RNA sequence: CCGCUUCACCAUGAGUGAAGGUGGGCUGCUUGCAUCAGCCUAAUGUCGAGAAGUGCUUUCUUCGGAAAGUAACCCUCGAAACAAAAGGAAUGCAACGGAAAUUAGGUGCGCUUGGC
DNA sequence: GCCAAGCGCACCTAATTTCCCAAATTA
DNA sequence: TAATTTGGGAAATT
């Protein structure tokens, strides 16, 4: 069961007593924490015969450190919290190891602990009544308020934000609070595209994942270099290799498509037949790899996999995919690959429903529409 | 004081021994040449056609085989060979930082804990030799890393820094972390032992006997030896250090460089007080052990005027520009090497390995990143010459006009100017700074890093404040010239940096 | 073939002709850039061994946690590359202060909320 | 896929800081 | 003569 963790600025509550009173509890419960991870690490290793077992820490951690934390504070919810806190910290076999020592925080960075009611927004905390040490320690400065106990004095804080945490901004105080938390319908499109390999995307959706051809671009250079070099039988080894490599890169594009598929819980996806992704003509495909390429094995794999995961294929037609319009249906019979060529390959524009973005989600888009 | 300390970092090539066993070790190497004795090297055409050395049979006749290490490994039985100093050198790396970290909680435990954080800077001396010192000196049995340990513990550990809880107690979490070294130079004192047989970098470290473990632990095997103790029962450990490529720099036959400190330091005229040994790269299983002696340099002092005040900035055009108060002579660092650089660093960027996940998955983060990682080491190497060799220029500039102060614009006023060509058309400003700032040192030049005060606008002859020469406004024009409504832009920014108004 | 260089020429270029070329790396004994000799290169790859940790499954409780197991993990350690450890190994130009740690910000990925 | 916001974890990069001692005593 | 050990005593952030 997962922890969800919403932090939200406490702009409001007055104010520069609650700072100071913020600053002090940071700084003292950050002495605690340090001094107890030390005094702790001291005890097991630099004295009890390098030994002990969670016996010992449990021991330790319960009497000093809650009673510490506790006769201080007076209040349970930050002794408890903290306590729980160096628990999570002193890692006796990470530290059996040697392989390193203590995490010692600075005392900004370290969460004040606290453990409810709240309106629409304003917090409400129970917290003692602080009345301030009328003898102020020369060389404690920071620390100006003795708290109370919240059986005895409740003087309950209230908090309007816009297991419970404190702590500064990374000069205002964010307020986190963790809490407990434990479709055929929806139909995916992929689509060979001419910059990116295969881009797949979501009908009535925005959601997209676009497949890169760095990896597979970098080996083809180093291919075609030894290539060249071996060209003034090895060059036979060197295509069985190149094989298993594309083999192997067709099998990982199906793992990421079929997890961009599951992410987004698309449970029909559909894809243009062999043929109609064999001959394109402006499939990046044909036009960098020079119509070589195993596309039966790539469409086999992608099927395989995404029906592995509970994902069902479809296999379409094109109907004019590349000048289409996603959001409309308006044929831009001007976007010839004809005119891409002449330009940089630019993005599509629908001149009649006005929607420009990038041709291959676009026909990513395209291919997803069900009636297909 | 009147001096500088510098490094020199140095390959360890072979654990040195007596008098004897190198002698009988160099007699063998002679004999196979003379035993050898079409083609050859110089040094073998001097005793035909030239060939490079590696393709000469007079120099491959001398490298020896294992039948003679074992010969010797016989005849010699406590003379000291690379497997022994290396499995020795892998457990002081690892007693080392174990220390390190159990003494920095144990010196922390007695200041704050136990102390009650009763402790200013000079009980830090205390404590540090008591808690940190004593601790080492019952593991190490050698007061030389007893000491060094004290040393990078001390550099370490900040008192006020720590009491304020400004910061967290410092742990190493490093395969390789030096070895520190301390021998006490200056007054009765030398340092280490250096020595100087048929012109070769001999290296002496005060050493006690080692005898192998009887019950090795299974869960870390490194831990193989147990020293005796180097007042007691000694066996020091001699290096050979490598010199030979140096030997041939152009620079060994140089008064001032680092030829020349490595000549001074095998002549006895500079004293090292601390080495630090470390791993460099792995060459088969096993490793290149560097050597990182430390000197102190006298200053250079060629004649320089603090009467005459200089002015660095950070330029659009060119990456840094140079000025003198009232002289008119200027220098521009080029940007040519630059651009060779940023097109290098554009094919280094695995950009899909860092992010795909399902790239070299299931090994861990070492080795996810391995790619990466590997091309870092390659570009930070080439950042730092490079910064080095702008350093040389801007440093030996002020030299020639005689310049014994300089300006240079604060870290900041840099990093955040949003008009550097770093920002523009691209980077680690403190160590730009640094090397620039330790070069001028070197010569004699006073660095005094400066308040900017509106430069790229403020007039450098007559004193005008403008706010037209924008960044925006000069961006529109495409950087253009520079001119004032009451009487080269770059130049100008540093001519404003060489203005001792400044705070 | 080029998201390689240069000679150009056309419309910033994943344009067209001509010539060339790892277009990626390893060793050459401190480093960088360029050569050079030899090599590896499916390397933005492929995989081995392991259990410290995040998680997971099973139990146990004195309900904080504890004990077992798995092995998914930006989980842990490791794995290509000169010649025949001990100066066998270059040419040119340029440089050479290193080490440790801290702090900050950021990159990268997953999830809890929301939109384009 | 990006943006905004934050958390959790690990790595990377930049900036800063500090050390590289000296004296006295004991084998 | 070289290796080893010792050196001293609080005070913050907005
Ligand atoms: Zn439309
Ligand atoms: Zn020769
Ligand atoms: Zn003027």
């Amino acid at each position: 069961t997962i922890t969800k963790t919403l932090k939200l600025r406490i702009v409001r509550p007055f104010w520069q007593e609650i700072s100071e009173i913020f600053r002090q509890l940071q700084k003292q419960a950050a002495e605690i924490y340090n001094q107890s991870l030390i005094e702790l690490y001291y005890e097991i290793f630099i004295k009890g015969k390098g030994i002990a077992n969670a016996s010992s820490v449990e021991h330790y951690l319960s009497d000093v450190c809650y009673t510490r934390a506790a006769e201080l504070f007076k209040n349970a919810a930050i002794a408890s919290g903290l306590r729980s806190k160096i628990k999570s910290n002193f890692r006796l076999k990470e530290l059996k190891n040697m392989k390193s020592g203590l995490p010692t925080t600075k005392s900004d960075n370290f969460p004040i602990p606290l453990v409810f009611e709240i309106s629409n927004f304003i917090i409400k905390i129970p917290f003692g009544r602080w009345q301030v040490k009328k003898e102020i320690d020369k060389y404690r400065p920071w620390e100006k308020f003795d708290f109370e106990q919240v059986q005895k004095s409740p003087k309950p804080i209230s908090l309007l934000l816009s297991y419970i945490e404190v702590k500064r901004g990374s000069s205002a105080w964010m307020l986190n609070l963790s809490i407990d938390v434990p479709d055929p319908s929806i139909i995916g499109g992929i689509a060979v595209g001419v910059k990116s390999p295969l881009v797949c995307a979501i009908n009535n959706a925005f959601s997209r994942y676009s497949i890169s051809d760095n990896d597979l671009f970098h080996f083809n250079k180093k291919m075609f270099a030894r290539r060249r070099i071996l060209l003034k039988k090895p060059i036979t080894i060197l295509t069985e290799k190149s094989e298993r490599f594309r083999k192997k890169l067709i099998e990982r594009w199906a793992c990421e498509i079929a997890d961009f598929f599951i992410k987004n819980k698309v449970g029909t996806v559909q894809m243009e037949n062999l043929e109609s992704m064999k001959r394109k003509e402006d499939s990046y495909f044909n036009i960098r790899l020079r119509g070589f390429w195993p596309y039966a094995e790539m469409q086999n794999k992608i099927e395989f996999k995404l029906k592995q995961y509970g994902i069902e294929i479809r296999k379409v037609a094109p109907n004019n995919t590349s000048k289409t319009c996603s959001k409309c249906g308006h044929l831009n019979n001007y976007f010839n690959f004809e005119y891409r060529k002449k330009n940089k390959f630019p993005h599509f524009k629908c001149e009649k429903c006005n929607f420009k973005e990038n041709a291959d989600y676009n026909a990513a888009l395209n291919i997803s529409n069900p009636k297909l | 004081k009147n001096t500088i300390t510098k490094t020199l970092k140095l390959r360890i090539v072979r654990p040195y021994n007596s008098a004897e066993v190198e002698k009988i070790v160099a007699d063998e190497k002679n004999n196979r040449e003379k035993i050898a004795l079409k083609e050859a090297c110089s040094k073998h055409l001097k005793v035909t056609t030239q060939v490079e050395r590696n393709a000469c049979l007079f120099c491959k006749a001398r490298k020896l085989d294992d039948k003679f290490y074992q010969k010797l490994r016989g005849q010699f039985p406590d003379a000291v060979f690379w497997q022994e100093i290396s499995e020795i050198f892998r457990q002081l790396q690892k007693q080392a930082a174990e220390i390190y970290n159990q003494s920095l909680i144990e010196l922390y435990y007695e200041i704050f804990i136990k102390g009650k954080g009763i402790a200013n800077a000079s009980s830090v001396e205390h404590y540090l030799s008591d808690v940190c010192y004593t601790r080492a000196a019952e593991l190490f049995k050698n007061a030389a890393i007893a000491s060094g340990l004290r040393s990078k513990i001390k550099s370490n550990f900040r008192l006020k820094e720590l009491k304020n809880m400004k910061s967290g107690l410092p742990t190493t979490k490093s395969d390789n972390f030096p070895i520190p070294l301390v021998k006490q130079k200056g007054g009765q004192y030398t340092g280490f032992e250096i020595s100087n047989h048929n012109s070769d970098f001999i290296i002496k470290i005060p050493f006690g006997r080692w005898q192998v473990k009887k019950e090795i632990d299974k869960y870390r095997p490194w831990e193989k030896f147990d020293f005796e103790q180097v007042q007691k029962s000694p066996k020091p450990i001699s290096l050979l250090l490598s010199t030979q490529r140096r030997k041939r720099n152009k620079g060994w036959s140089k008064d001032e460089g680092t030829e020349a400190e490595i000549k001074k330091v095998m002549n006895g005229d500079y004293q090292t007080s601390y080495i630090e040994v470390k791993r460099g790269s792995k060459i088969g299983e096993k490793s290149a052990w560097m050597l990182n002696l430390s000197i102190d340099v006298p200053k250079i002092d060629k004649g320089v005027d603090p009467s005459i005040i200089g002015g660095i900035a950070v330029g659009v055009k060119s990456p840094l520009v140079c000025a003198i108060n009232n002289a008119f002579s200027r220098y521009s660092i080029s940007d040519n090497d630059l651009f060779h650089f940023n097109k290098k660093m554009f094919a280094r960027r695995r950009i899909l390995l860092k992010k795909n996940r399902h790239k070299r998955a299931g090994h861990g983060a070492k080795n996810k990143l391995k790619p990466i990682t590997i091309l870092t080491e390659k570009s930070e190497r080439f950042r730092k010459k490079l910064i080095e060799r702008w350093a040389c220029e801007i440093a030996d500039f002020f030299i020639k006009n005689k310049v014994g102060t300089v300006q240079m614009e604060n870290l900041e006023s840099m990093k955040r100017k949003e008009d550097s060509y770093f920002n523009i058309r691209l980077w680690p400003y403190a160590e730009m700074q640094n090397k620039i700032e330790f070069k001028l040192k070197q010569y004699g030049i006073e660095i005094r890093k400066v308040a900017p005060n509106n430069t790229s606008k403020t007039c450098s002859k007559c004193g005008h404040l403008n706010n037209y020469f924008n960044f925006e406004y000069r961006k529109k024009n495409k950087f253009p010239h520079f001119k004032c409504e009451k009487c080269n832009a770059d130049y100008n920014a540093a001519l404003n940096i060489s203005n001792p108004k400044l705070k």
